[PDB]
RNA sequence: AUUAGCAGUUUCGGGGGCGUAAUGCUCUCAGCUGAUUCUCAAACUCUGAACAUUUUUGGUAAGCAGAACUGGCGAUGUGGGUUGAACCAAAUAUUGGGAUAAGACGUCUAACAUUCACUAAUAGAUACCACAAAAGGUGUUAGUUCAUUAAGACAGCAGGACGGUGGCCAUGGAAGUCGGUAUCCGCUAAGGAGUGUGUAACAACUCACCUGCCAAAUGGACUAGCCCUGAAAAUGGAUGA
RNA sequence: CGCUCAUAGCGACGCUGCUUUUUGAUCCUUCGAUGUCGGCUCUUCUUAUCAUUGUGAAGCAGAAUUCACAAAGUGUUGGAUU
């Protein structure tokens, strides 16, 4: 298993950061919830890893 | 505040060719030929003599203002559609499982078969401007290529959306068809 | 305005329009890879003789220096617009600095977006080449062709100069393979005199 | 427990306090009311930051205590003490009153509803008016940005809206910056402790050199 | 009712240091005294005014209970508030004309034109009145203040990010990066005895700060208008439609 | 608290609301009369969702479980005692 597909797939579906309210998957350098049910609320949080 | 005129220019090569009439926006390149409206604007898309189009907006404040670089940009990409158009690089990640990957040209639809083991046979059809093919090169690679980029990139976020784990968790098992590469010539 | 905030260009330009009249001959550099491993390793031969002097583009500030001095910032030879330069000042050594200052450079892999000096060479060949990196290679948009028993494409010949991009694919096949081929440092560019060019000759010698 | 502070919230009644007529009422939560080292001198904290109220009301005994153990955390935590000295301006005297009345399935038994209704004491509260400081925070100059956020930690145990100034004068005091260094450096000033005394132009009468010799 | 110190006594009541031991010198530390300092009250006062709205007691509250002035409903319709005992206008013999009042003027519904912004939500739309809050928003409009920049700004893309040194300590091992303490230097435009990821600790990637392309405005902390989140209840559904 | 980690999940000390499925409070209607508990039966409505459908988070490896959203379309039991 190659090592930069691991990093390719947890590019698009890992490395996210998910508002705190709406739990809902942000990218990566975002500061505010993109829906209404947040209050497009500047209250997120990296999505947790594995180890 | 609305400002009295925010335009901007979009730089026509030589060997295209627009053919705009009233928000509508038609190029005509070597590779292809490609059109798209622009009737959601009060905007007049206008060109000046063969190399240039601009487009222009008077008296739009934001929402307004903030769509010219929007429809600059989409013209943009119909113009380097259509000079040398996006061709976009698709790898196959998997855990254990190897994804077989059928092709064919008649709608050049991908069907993607053992993917995570599932039995499903996940026939998709592609956006009407796109073909694709395998890579022998590269090992576990499909590349798409087109005339369009919302068509293309769009046909490779369904293939990339219709290959996930469900019910499972996310963050470990990255079993999928993701985009690697966004090149153009 | 302008003189303000942290690390002041005011406690710089006592520098910066001062020790830049008291000197002869003088090399216009390359600061575009050089390193600050490699540059201590050269700021102590020329601390003896002289000076690493350069306030990078805050140096039109050395227009109030020309009014009898009459010195060129753009009237001269690489009209200053699209580099990086560290200009290399001497009091004592300003005949054979140019030898010390062309011996300690290290050759290295390049990167993706560096300012690609005059002697680049891509890894190609047979000792340029794994048969397992072969499929990284395979990734690109070139096709290969067979020479030598090897899928590998052949570039020899210098294509790129000071002044284009390299390509960001072709970054790990100079990393990850172990040809270095050029021995890259400082790059002397005029040998400047107090109002005039003494040498408008390149000698990387 | 403790009734909601929705129902003591607003200040309608005449204040009431504990007296010779309001005979056994329970003690205030917040016991004690300035923090910080406090044997400062004045010279040392320059810097006065307040917590004045937007709205008048009665905020609570219980609402001080905790806002005041919020505002001591943060800074402990940030600067540790002795970087600050803060009092409380606002003393809970007003005391609340209760008709309890039982939670019992047949209560109209027991209870005298609404008979004699006249309530027993519970708690205390702080009748605070708009404009009325109630956490005035005396600390150095350079801890402008962390007490503010103490303050806006502490107005979230309070009632409604607070709003953090930052006062203009040399902290706990009625001169401004300026001003208190004017009476400084032109020798006017004493050393009460944590406060001064101005020498003044009223014993200056026979004498006054028993305050000169000792000025600040 | 009541908070905090500073000073005097200070030897004292207790702790001790100090001359070798003590009402002997000084420190919190108690206590007495003085000049300060925070909040102060229906049953405190030096001083001290001018059903509905307002003053107002009990009650968590009430479309609850009780008062005081005034105006009403009861007794009283009419015009308005869709509707209505009390609200607004305004009081009633029977009528005609005119101008009005509150209220309105897309249609119901008698009555309009011109003009400047704000709202992009299925919102919002006549006080009583038929609700809504704390806390939020990189939604947008207006605004306040501070900072940055042709000594080349923010942002983008790239080059540097070195030594003594792997600082002291501590331990299988802790070397920039688990921790207690310090935090200076050389060389420069620029280096934290390191903002991080990881490791047998490194290595390697990385951020601080500087510099290269660039070409002109950039960044922040607030303020408060409208709007959005907060915002869930039973027949179908109510700015009156 | 959660080994470290405030906010996966919680969350003291406080504060701000909603609901009318508890019991109070009151006495406005009804005392020339509204038949008052429970159960059986049957229909409809609510969402403050237990399951099911689609999703997103987790201290979600799989399994099991936990938090939330769009969701009230369809289900939501047999019994011993009283």
């Amino acid at each position: 298993i190659e090592p930069s597909l691991v990093i390719l797939a947890r590019k698009y579906k890992c490395d996210k950061m998910i508002c705190r309210k709406c739990y809902a998957r942000l990218h990566p350098r975002a500061v505010n919830c993109r829906k209404k049910k947040c209050g497009h609320s500047n209250n997120l949080r990296p999505k947790k890893k594995l180890l | 505040m609305k400002v009295i005129n925010s335009s901007r220019k979009v730089q026509i090569p030589e060997n295209v060719t627009v053919d705009v009439k009233g928000r509508s926006v038609k190029v005509t390149g070597p590779r292809g030929t490609l059109s798209k409206s622009f009737d959601h604007a009060s905007v007049d898309i206008n060109l000046v003599g063969k190399k240039e189009l601009t487009v222009d907006l008077w008296f739009g404040n934001r929402k307004q203002i903030a769509c010219i670089k929007t429809i600059t940009s989409i013209i943009e990409n119909m113009i380097t559609g259509v000079t040398k158009g996006y061709e976009y690089k698709m790898r196959f990640v998997y855990a254990h499982f190897p994804i077989n990957v059928a092709v064919t040209d008649g709608g050049r639809v991908v069907e993607i078969r053992n993917f995570f083991g599932e039995k499903i046979v996940r026939r998709i059809e592609l956006l009407d401007g796109i073909t694709c093919y395998r890579n022998e090169k590269a090992k576990d690679e499909i590349v798409l290529t087109g005339n369009s980029l919302e068509l293309l990139s769009q046909s490779c976020a369904t293939i990339q959306l219709r290959s996930a784990i469900k019910y499972k968790d996310v963050r470990k098992f990255l079993d999928g068809i993701y985009v690697s590469e966004r090149n153009v010539l | 305005m302008s003189g303000a905030g942290s690390k002041r260009k005011n406690v710089f330009i006592e520098k910066a329009t001062k020790l830049f009249t008291t000197y002869d001959k003088m090399i216009v550099a390359e600061a575009d890879f050089v390193g600050s491993s490699q540059l201590q390793k050269i700021r102590k031969s020329i601390r003896g003789i002289g000076a690493v002097l350069m306030g990078k583009k805050t140096m039109i500030r050395k227009v109030i220096r020309d009014l009898a001095d009459s010195k060129p910032e753009l009237d001269a030879l690489n009209t200053y617009l699209k580099q990086n330069t560290c200009i290399i000042f001497c009091k004592d050594n300003i005949a054979e600095v140019k030898r010390v200052i062309n011996t300690q450079r290290v050759g290295a892999p390049a990167k993706a977006g560096v300012f690609a000096p005059n002697d680049v060479i891509i890894p190609a060949g047979p000792t340029g080449m794994e048969p397992t990196q072969t499929s990284f290679l395979q990734d690109l948009k070139i096709a290969t062709k067979i020479n030598r028993g090897q899928i590998d494409i052949v570039n020899e010949v210098h294509i790129i100069k000071t002044g284009q991009k390299v390509g960001a694919s072709e970054a790990t096949l100079l990393q990850k393979l172990n040809i270095k081929p050029f021995t890259y440092g400082l790059e002397p560019k005029i040998i400047y005199d107090a109002g005039a060019c003494y040498s408008p000759s390149i000698s990387e010698e | 427990g403790r009734r909601p502070a929705r129902c003591y919230r607003y200040c309608k009644n005449k204040p009431y306090i504990k007296s010779r007529y309001c005979r056994g009422v329970p003690d205030a939560k917040i016991r004690i009311f300035d923090l910080g080292r406090k044997k400062a001198s004045t010279d040392e904290f320059p810097l006065c930051v307040h917590l004045i109220s937007l709205e008048k009301e009665q905020l609570s005994s219980e609402a001080i205590e905790a806002g005041r153990i919020s505002c001591n955390k943060y800074i402990s935590k940030t600067g540790g003490k002795d970087s600050f000295h803060m009092r409380v301006r606002v003393h809970p005297w007003h005391v609340l009153r209760i008709n309890k009345m039982l939670s019992c399935a047949g209560a109209d038994r027991l209870q005298t509803g609404m008979r004699g209704a006249f309530g027993k004491p519970m708690g205390t509260v702080a009748r605070v008016n708009i404009g009325q400081i109630i956490f005035s925070i005396r600390t150095r100059d350079n801890m402008l940005a962390n007490v503010v956020e103490a303050l806006r930690r502490s107005s979230y145990k309070f009632p409604g809206r607070q709003k953090i100034v930052v006062s203009k004068k040399w902290g706990f005091t009625a001169y401004n910056r300026e001003a208190y260094q004017k009476l400084k450096a032109d020798g006017r000033l004493m050393n009460d402790g944590a406060n001064v005394k101005v020498i003044t132009n009223h014993g200056t009468l026979a004498q006054y050199a028993k305050d000169i010799a000792a000025a600040n």
